[PDB]
């Protein structure tokens, strides 16, 4: 791809996200989602192989169906309210359809069935964009429509997302599918606390984007797409095994790391509203996420898998990749729990 | 780096330096075809840059100080021990062939990087498109197993597809008896143990697979052992080729930009040489890998990045 | 100093002792105010504990 | 407590800026200086706990665990420097960093004034222990053992997080000093039953309770020697410390919620001692002995009389020293015969007489020979459980008989009889090994002289 | 066959190259100085000075104070005919009972 | 010399080192000026001078 | 929660009433911890590119430290501002609603009857 | 007697399409 065209297309992805984030009119929200999908389709087809065309087709079908259900929710809102302000929805049917549409856009279960296929079909940078930047705009719309979100619907989507993203990653050996099922479980964690305190939703989204950006940047810098290709990293760059160790231990929610911060604040704000069973079942279900994270740490950092002979040639060459913000993202994903009351800047 | 997308934006297009002399030439032949002097004379008549045939220590010649490393750090294989025991127990045959394929891939990346950064053509000797003839010869001679051929075909399938074939392939017909005459007059005591059926399998895989499949994607030239002695007839045949085949015609600035971004990041070039297919001829266990890696770090000028070694005389490190 | 590494842990202890004695000043809201230990101040003395 | 946290953090540049032949000596020296400095925490009072700041305090329960923790680090460095001699220098510094960091987590685990800080440090102590077991463990089972060690503790402790945040929302605070005065009675309801379980089951896993102890004879066996020392000496006692804090809040519901767990521990001290009678692995014999000893500490916390708490904290300190020394003796034979099978190396008193004297004294402290603090803690727990019910003397006495049996069976099997003929790499005892044994045993014997500093907040 | 692996290295003896080995390191000067650091800073410092320090703790948890205070209180309330201890910890005048 | 190929970090990029030190010094003087302005504004708004 | 408070004046990182609050000192332990994070980012940046970790790029390590301190100072200002806003709104809502916050008649323990549960 | 590191049989458990 032309680098000019690449920069313009990424600016158009960011522009669609910003148009969703700033606009007060529902048509402009829908326009922002349309512009976002229309611009991210070439990023998924950057390498032009049949898995990228299949992934882009599945992504197109899901996001197109969600955009049309979003416009139907907007049209039922225009019926029952005569106006277009992006605020609460004045009909439970419009609220249900818009919550379904945003659940399809986020890939929350049971609309999750595209996320590991599409994430496997595309490169690691486009998978990074899909699993971090494409979560921003629907969570902004859910942040704005929450006076009308049905509680039972959003918590059903949340716990079903956490459970299916827990069980999905246990069978995986491809790194992109592990990150996709991690995405489904963490989106369940984000939407579970939304109607209770959406500041903790934004905290979970920010910590999640930091940690997922760290893992995709480490996977890009090591050029590893499978578990067993990540297993050769100790014989190539041993510092990378340390960084993926501490970042996978962070994403599992272990103290004293900063991946414990969001789930601890979510449990903290759900027990205030007299919900005890639900954050306890969510916390126990996240142990599955921790299990396949520890599987990856066993294969990468805590043991030494056998390498091959041709690694000796790669010893003689440094990484000439732009590992952009990788030390910054590694520090922020692990050592931020002493700065836990920094979350008030998102209030 | 040096060249990135920003230099492509600011004007460094590669068809501005791509003249008509900028050709990729690969000289091929059997084990003692004598094609080294042919490649060097063709490279000096056409004004090109000659690359010698990549051995075990080619990566040693491009990195560090250019002197060859010990064989435990580079290769873990011996051409002489392949010549002496081609059916050896320790798996030196496929391990030598796989290290040589990675060495020729690194050489081909260097060749394309020179061709695309300077606009000067390159003469090569036995590139990665012709490396498989020794694989098929060693399999027909029973020197390796079939799973080694499967491993080679996997690595080749995921690596050779990312590159453009040469412009000119110069093959040198030298028969088996003349090759053996030159082997016996060479006087190499390891190389004189090569069987006739191995050389015959090399020539058969050449004439039956390599040139019939390269004749579509490039322009093949073919010479005997005496008409390749005159370099000027070969250079005259090169200069009067009507270049019309192969995928070099539909190469704009964007495709060659992506190729130049590929061939300068050597770890991406060498990415799929070490795929995790645990084949016992090339799989190195963890204790040997750990020990050899820690000893490779202690080699002088190897502990850090190339600008960052005080023990070889790098200064201003605290401002780098 | 030729042996500069042997003053990391002892100077760390001196610094931690200093910070503990500094925090005792911030926790001085009941100095000479407790019903068990309140008393008139002796001359040439402004605080009962430091 | 900052005067102990800061030098423990300064052990990190002390272990990363040391010369490559000096990284054991410097960390050993300065951790011995920190262990000397640990004795300032004995400024205890009969009414008030030594309350440092809003974040840190130390009563007479946390103080012996702190001194034992800060004493355990140089001994772990001495124990673990022989089998990590051929290690890479960077991986050796990483091992020492994991030990220093585990001490750093523990010394502000025991001093946590507020209970969610205790929870964060308490579950932070998993990560260096997990890295030590799954990285510098010796056999294949270290990965599975790290899985069991991680996923019993988090399965127990994630209900504890919800319980503590519930107390934070109800009482308004998880400060233990405020909860000493704002504690309300916890009546009988199903809500308070699961409140009790959520507050107690994490520490029941960490002790370990019988029936939940299955992480322990794999984590304590498949660890290296420094991992085995810290797991046997401190990380089981995190559970008893958390119980003695958190059972302030669980009254009067503990007076009938304790019965199933008192039955589990009174029968588990019989069953795990019986398991010790038939172990082939010496290191697993010491692991099940640790389960058998911590069962009494569980019973003593659950009956919550003053004699029971005094005996439980004395038995925790005594068992930390004794079990750490038993693992170090097991390592001293494993570094010669390269097998943990107890029947392999026999007759070792004929070859190593002073090391056999150390075996004798650690087996005597294991069987609670008076006047050791082993017998002091054992005896006070037996007094309090007799006052609880008069029929528990049968189980306590039968446990003491089986305890003497497996202790002296361990001694006779490894040290007595005819020596094994085909084993000829039995070196003499190194000065490092005998010094390690003496630095375990001599504080354990000197604490019999003045035992009041290990009898907890209510001596 | 099976892969390329180094053989099991023989376990080294510290007494072969150094018959005066204290078991800390194979460098003999590092070994002797590790011996002196361990022995001095453990036994000569921590054990000896800590046995002295615990031996002379300033009335650890005020037990000696409590014995002396109890001697003073018993010496008081023997001379005045008061009972040595009340069954009521607190004065019944300053306790309101729940009426019935 | 040592290396057969000139490393990209053989010489320090003096432009990038100068911009690094200049940007860092600019952020430090801006931070000190901001902090002095902030304590001055706090003492002005609360009348503590 | 407090999203209607900062909706009259949107996208203000530090409002004008944040200046009534005392700024964090430059010796704040939070800000010193953020500077330690800058030093750690400098060390990881030297490690992943195989530079000497403590020595190489002291200008780069110093820009890491400076940039983290520079961002974290304003982050601490916004943190202290938002918690001051939270306490200010709490106290004004308690003042405007006395019927919802009755001053509790505190009894002493001579009248408070607590059921005694013996441990025996 | 040295530290167990994973062999080929261990690492082929992580090489399938699924786990
Ligand atoms: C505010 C939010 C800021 C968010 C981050 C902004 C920068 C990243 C985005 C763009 C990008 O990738 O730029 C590359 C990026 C470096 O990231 P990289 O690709 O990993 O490079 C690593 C190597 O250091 C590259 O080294 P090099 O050899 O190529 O050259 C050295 C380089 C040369 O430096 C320069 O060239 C700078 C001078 C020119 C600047 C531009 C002028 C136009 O100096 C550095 O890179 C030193 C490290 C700078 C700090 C990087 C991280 C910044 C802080 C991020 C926020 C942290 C918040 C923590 C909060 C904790 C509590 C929640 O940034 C820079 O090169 C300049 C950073 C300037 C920081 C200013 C902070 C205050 C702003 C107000
Ligand atoms: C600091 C922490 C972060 C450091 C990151 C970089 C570490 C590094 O590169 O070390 C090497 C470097 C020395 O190495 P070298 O000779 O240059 O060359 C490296 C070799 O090539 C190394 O040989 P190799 O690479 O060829 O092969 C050996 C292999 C060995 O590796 C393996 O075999 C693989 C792993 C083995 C198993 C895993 C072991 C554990 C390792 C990870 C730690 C996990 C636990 C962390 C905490 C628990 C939560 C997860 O890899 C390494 O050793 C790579 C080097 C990294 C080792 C240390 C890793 C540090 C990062 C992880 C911990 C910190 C971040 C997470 C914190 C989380 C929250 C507490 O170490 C140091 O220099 C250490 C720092 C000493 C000076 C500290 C000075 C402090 C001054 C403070 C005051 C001034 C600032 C004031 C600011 C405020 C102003 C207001
Ligand atoms: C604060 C100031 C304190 C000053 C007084 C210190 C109080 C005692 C401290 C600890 C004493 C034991 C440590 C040495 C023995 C371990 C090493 C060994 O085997 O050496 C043999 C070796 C001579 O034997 P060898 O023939 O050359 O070689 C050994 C053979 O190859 C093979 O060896 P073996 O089998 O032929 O000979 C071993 C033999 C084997 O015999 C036994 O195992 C039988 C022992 C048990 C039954 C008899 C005792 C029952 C309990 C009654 C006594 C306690 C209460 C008495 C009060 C009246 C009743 C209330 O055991 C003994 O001879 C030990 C004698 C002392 C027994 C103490 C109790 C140990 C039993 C287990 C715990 C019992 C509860 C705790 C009691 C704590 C009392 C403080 O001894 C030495 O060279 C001595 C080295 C220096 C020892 C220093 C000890 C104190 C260090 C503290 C430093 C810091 C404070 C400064 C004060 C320093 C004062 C000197
Ligand atoms: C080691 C592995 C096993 C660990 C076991 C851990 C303990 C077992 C029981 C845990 C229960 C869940 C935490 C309860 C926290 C109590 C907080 C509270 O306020 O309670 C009162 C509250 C009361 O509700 P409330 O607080 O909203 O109302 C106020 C109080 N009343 C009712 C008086 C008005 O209790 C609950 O809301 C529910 C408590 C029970 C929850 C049952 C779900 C979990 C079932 C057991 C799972 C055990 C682990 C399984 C997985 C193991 C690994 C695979
Ligand atoms: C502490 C918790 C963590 C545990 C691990 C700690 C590891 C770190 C270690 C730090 C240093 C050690 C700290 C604890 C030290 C304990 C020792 C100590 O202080 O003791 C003070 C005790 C205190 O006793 P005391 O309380 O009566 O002291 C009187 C008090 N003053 C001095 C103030 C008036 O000292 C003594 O008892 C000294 C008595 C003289 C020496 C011993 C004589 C008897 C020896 C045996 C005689 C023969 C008997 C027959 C048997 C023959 C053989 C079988
Ligand atoms: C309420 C919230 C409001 C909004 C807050 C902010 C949200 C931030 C969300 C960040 C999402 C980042 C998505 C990834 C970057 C997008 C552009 C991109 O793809 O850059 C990667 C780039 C592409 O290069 P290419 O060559 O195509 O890749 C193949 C590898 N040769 O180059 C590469 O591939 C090189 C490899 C390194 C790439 C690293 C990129 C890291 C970028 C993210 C940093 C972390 C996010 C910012 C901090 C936290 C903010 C919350
Ligand atoms: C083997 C693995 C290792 C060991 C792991 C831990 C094992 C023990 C953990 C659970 C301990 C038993 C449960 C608590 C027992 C204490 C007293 C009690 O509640 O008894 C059960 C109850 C008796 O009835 P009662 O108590 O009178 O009911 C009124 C309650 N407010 O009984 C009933 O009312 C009937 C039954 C109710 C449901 C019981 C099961 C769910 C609760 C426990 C989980
Ligand atoms: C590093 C971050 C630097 C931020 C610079 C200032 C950007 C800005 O103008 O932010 C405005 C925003 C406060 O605007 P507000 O109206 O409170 O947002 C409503 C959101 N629901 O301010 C903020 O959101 C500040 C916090 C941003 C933190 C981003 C990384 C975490
Ligand atoms: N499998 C192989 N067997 C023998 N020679 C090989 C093999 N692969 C590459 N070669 C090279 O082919 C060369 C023969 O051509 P020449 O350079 O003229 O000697 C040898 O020197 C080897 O370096």
């Amino acid at each position: 791809m032309n680098p000019i065209i690449l920069i313009i297309i990424l600016m158009t992805v960011m522009l669609g996200t910003i148009i969703v984030m700033i606009s007060t009119h529902w048509l402009l929200i829908w326009i922002g989602f349309e512009m976002n999908m229309l611009a991210i389709i070439p990023i998924m087809m950057k390498k032009h192989n049949p898995r990228a065309t299949e992934a882009s087709t599945k992504y197109f079908l899901t996001q197109s169906t969600a955009s049309m259900l979003l416009m139907m929710a907007i049209i039922i809102n225009l019926m029952f309210s005569g106006q277009w302000t992006v605020m609460k929805l004045f009909n439970p049917m419009a609220s249900m359809l818009m919550t379904m549409a945003l659940a399809m856009k986020l890939g929350m279960a049971p609309f999750h069935f595209w996320v590991p296929e599409v994430t496997q079909g595309i490169p690691l940078s486009s998978g990074l964009i899909l699993l971090t930047w494409q979560k921003l705009a629907p969570m902004s719309v859910l942040y704005q429509i929450l006076p009308s979100i049905n509680l039972d619907l959003i918590l059903t989507l949340s716990i079903l997302s956490i459970t299916i993203g827990g069980w999905g990653g246990l069978n995986q050996t491809q790194l992109r599918k592990i990150m996709a099922y991690s995405s489904i479980a963490h989106m369940g964690w984000m939407t579970a606390v939304l109607l209770y305190n959406p500041t903790m939703t934004l905290l979970n989204l920010i910590i999640y984007i930091i940690m997922t950006s760290t893992m995709f940047t480490l996977f890009m810098a090591n050029s590893t797409t499978t578990t067993l290709s990540l297993s050769h990293t100790w014989n190539k760059a041993p510092i990378m095994t340390i960084l993926v160790l501490i970042t996978l231990l962070s994403m599992g929610g272990l103290p004293p790391l900063s991946g414990f911060m969001p789930k601890w604040m979510i449990i903290q704000e759900m027990t205030k509203n007299d919900s005890i069973i639900l954050p306890t079942l969510m916390a126990i279900t996240a142990l599955l996420n921790l299990y396949f994270y520890m599987r990856l740490t066993y294969s990468t950092a805590l043991t030494m898998f056998p390498s091959t002979n041709n690694m000796k040639m790669k010893w003689q060459f440094p990484t000439t990749k732009r590992m952009t913000l990788l030390p910054t993202m590694t520090v922020l994903s692990t050592m931020l729990l002493p700065l836990t009351p920094i979350l008030s800047i998102l209030e | 780096l040096q060249y990135g997308p920003l230099a492509y934006i600011l004007g460094e297009k590669t068809t501005k330096k791509m003249t008509e002399n900028s050709k990729l030439i690969t000289v091929d032949g059997n084990i003692c075809s004598g094609k080294s002097k042919l490649a060097k004379e063709v490279a000096e008549k056409l004004g090109l840059k000659h690359f010698p045939e990549a051995g075990i220590h080619y990566a040693d010649s491009t990195t560090g100080d250019g002197k060859p490393l010990p064989v435990r750090f580079s290769g873990n294989c011996s051409l002489e021990k392949f010549y002496d025991d081609p059916k050896s127990n320790d798996g030196n045959s496929y391990r030598l062939q796989a290290w040589l394929y990675a060495s020729r891939l690194l050489q081909y990346a260097d060749a394309l990087e020179h061709l695309l950064s300077t606009g000067q053509g390159v003469v090569l000797e036995r590139s990665i498109y012709s490396d498989f003839v020794f694989l098929e010869a060693m399999y027909r001679q029973g020197f390796i197993r079939k799973q080694c051929v499967d491993h080679y075909n996997q690595v080749k399938k995921v690596t050779v597809c990312e590159y453009l074939p040469p412009h000119v392939v110069i093959y040198v017909d030298v028969p088996v008896s003349e090759v053996q005459s030159r082997i016996q007059k060479k006087g190499n005591p390891h190389e004189m143990k090569i069987t006739s059926a191995y050389l015959q399998d090399i020539e058969n895989v050449y004439k039956g697979t390599f040139l019939p499949e390269m004749s579509e994607k490039c322009e093949v030239l073919q010479y005997s052992a005496w008409e390749a002695e005159d370099a000027e007839k070969v250079v005259e045949d090169i200069q009067y080729l009507k270049y019309d085949k192969g995928p070099w015609l539909d190469q704009d600035d964007r495709k060659l930009h992506n190729l130049r971004m590929l061939v300068q990041d050597k770890l991406e070039v060498l990415n799929y040489t070490s795929i995790p297919v645990f084949l016992p001829e090339v799989t190195i266990g963890a204790h040997q890998s750990d020990r050899v890696f820690q000893e490779f770090t202690e080699l002088p000028g190897r502990k850090y990045r190339a600008g960052y070694n005080e023990d070889v005389g790098d200064k201003w490190i605290w401002l780098k | 100093r030729d042996h500069w590494i042997h003053v990391l842990v002892p100077v760390g202890f001196v610094f931690g002792y200093y910070l503990d004695r500094k925090n005792d000043e911030k926790l001085a809201a009941f100095r000479n105010k407790s019903l068990l230990y309140k008393r008139e101040l002796k001359p040439q003395e402004e605080v009962t504990w430091k | 407590m900052l005067k102990y946290i800061i030098p423990t953090m300064m052990l990190m540049p002390l272990t990363w800026l040391s010369k490559n032949s000096m990284i054991w000596i410097n960390t050993t020296l300065h951790s011995l200086l920190i262990s000397l400095t640990s004795l300032l925490l004995l400024n205890q009072f009969g009414d008030n706990s030594l309350n440092f700041s809003l974040t840190f305090f130390s009563d007479s329960l946390s103080t012996p665990l702190l001194i034992l923790t800060m004493w355990l680090l140089p001994l772990m460095l001495m124990a673990s420097q022989h089998h990590l001699s051929k290690e890479n220098l960077a991986r050796k510094k990483l091992f020492i960093s994991m030990l220093i960091l585990l001490q750093l987590f523990l010394i502000m685990t025991f001093t946590a004034t507020e209970l969610i800080f205790f929870y964060i440090m308490f579950e932070a102590t998993l990560v260096p222990t997990l890295i030590i077991i799954t990285r510098w463990g010796n056999q294949t089972e270290r990965l599975n053992a790290g899985l069991y060690f991680l996923f019993y503790t988090l399965a127990g402790s994630l209900p504890l997080l919800v319980a503590l945040i519930y107390i934070q929302n109800t009482m308004g605070s998880l400060n233990f000093l405020i909860l000493q005065y704002w504690v309300q009675p916890m009546p009988n309801s199903w809500s308070n039953t699961f409140m009790w379980l959520a507050c107690m089951m994490a520490f029941m896993v960490k002790m370990p309770l019988y029936g939940l102890h299955l992480w322990l004879p794999k984590a304590h066996v498949e660890a290296p020697i420094a991992g085995s020392m810290v797991l046997a000496a401190i990380l089981l006692k995190l559970g008893g410390y958390g119980m003695m804090r958190i059972t302030l809040l669980l009254n009067p519901i503990t007076d009938f919620m304790a019965y199933p767990f008192i039955m589990l521990s009174l029968w588990g001290m019989i069953m795990t001692s019986s398991i010790c009678l038939r172990q082939t692995d010496l290191k697993s014999l010491i692991a099940y002995s640790s389960v058998s000893h911590m069962a009494l500490v569980i019973v003593a916390i659950l009956i919550q009389t003053p004699w029971s708490y005094m005996g439980a904290t004395a038995l925790m300190i005594a068992h930390g020293l004794t079990s750490s020394m038993l693992f170090c003796l097991a390592n001293s034979n494993y570094e010669r015969v390269h097998s943990r099978t107890m029947i392999l190396a026999r007759g070792l008193q004929t070859l190593l007489p002073l090391m056999a004297a150390w075996w004798l004294l650690a087996s005597l402290t294991n069987l609670a020979l008076p006047p050791s603090i082993n017998l002091i803690g054992e005896l006070f727990v037996v007094m309090s459980t007799f006052s609880w019910s008069n029929i528990t003397i049968i189980l306590m006495g039968l446990n003491m008989v089986i305890t003497a049996l497996y202790s002296l069976y361990m001694l006779i099997t490894t040290q007595r009889g005819k020596h094994t003929h085909h084993i000829n790499n039995i070196l003499p005892s190194f000065t490092r090994e005998n010094a390690l044994m003496s630095l375990h045993m001599l504080p354990l014997l000197l604490l019999s002289l003045n035992p009041k500093i290990i009898l907890g907040p209510l001596y | 066959l099976r892969w390329q692996e180094d053989p099991e290295p023989e376990d080294e003896n510290l007494y072969e190259k150094n018959p005066d080995s204290h078991g800390y390191d194979k460098d003999p000067a590092v070994d002797v100085w590790n011996m002196r650091v361990v022995f001095f800073f453990g036994f000569s410092i921590v054990l000896v000075l800590g046995s002295t320090f615990v031996a002379y703790l300033p009335d650890y948890r005020m037990q000696e104070w409590a014995r002396r205070e109890a001697e003073r209180l018993v010496k008081y309330r023997e001379a005045h005919g008061l009972p040595l201890m009340e069954s009521n910890c607190f004065d019944p005048s300053k306790i309101q009972l729940p009426e019935d | 010399k040592f290396y057969i190929q000139e490393p990209p970090h053989g010489s320090p990029n003096w432009l990038k080192v100068g911009l690094t030190l200049g940007t860092s010094a600019f952020l430090w003087i801006y931070l000190i000026k901001q902090h002095n302005e902030d304590v001055l504004e706090y003492k002005r708004r609360n009348g503590l001078e | 929660m407090m999203t209607g408070r900062q909706a009259r004046a949107p996208l203000q990182f530090l409002p004008d009433e944040a200046r009534s609050l005392p700024p964090p000192k430059l010796t704040d332990p939070r800000l010193a911890y953020i500077g330690f994070l800058g030093y750690c980012s400098g060390l990881i940046d030297n490690a992943i590119r195989r530079r000497p970790v403590l020595s190489a790029g002291l200008h780069r390590q110093f820009l890491y430290i400076t940039s983290f301190v520079f961002v974290g100072y304003y982050l601490l200002k916004r943190q202290d501002y938002m918690y001051a806003v939270r306490d200010h709104d709490m106290f004004s809502y308690i003042k405007s609603h006395p019927e919802d916050f009755p001053e509790k008649d505190k009894k002493t323990y001579r009248e408070v009857f607590e059921e005694f549960h013996p441990v025996r | 007697a040295r530290q167990w590191q994973p062999d080929v049989e261990w690492a082929e458990q992580y090489g399938g399409a699924v786990m």
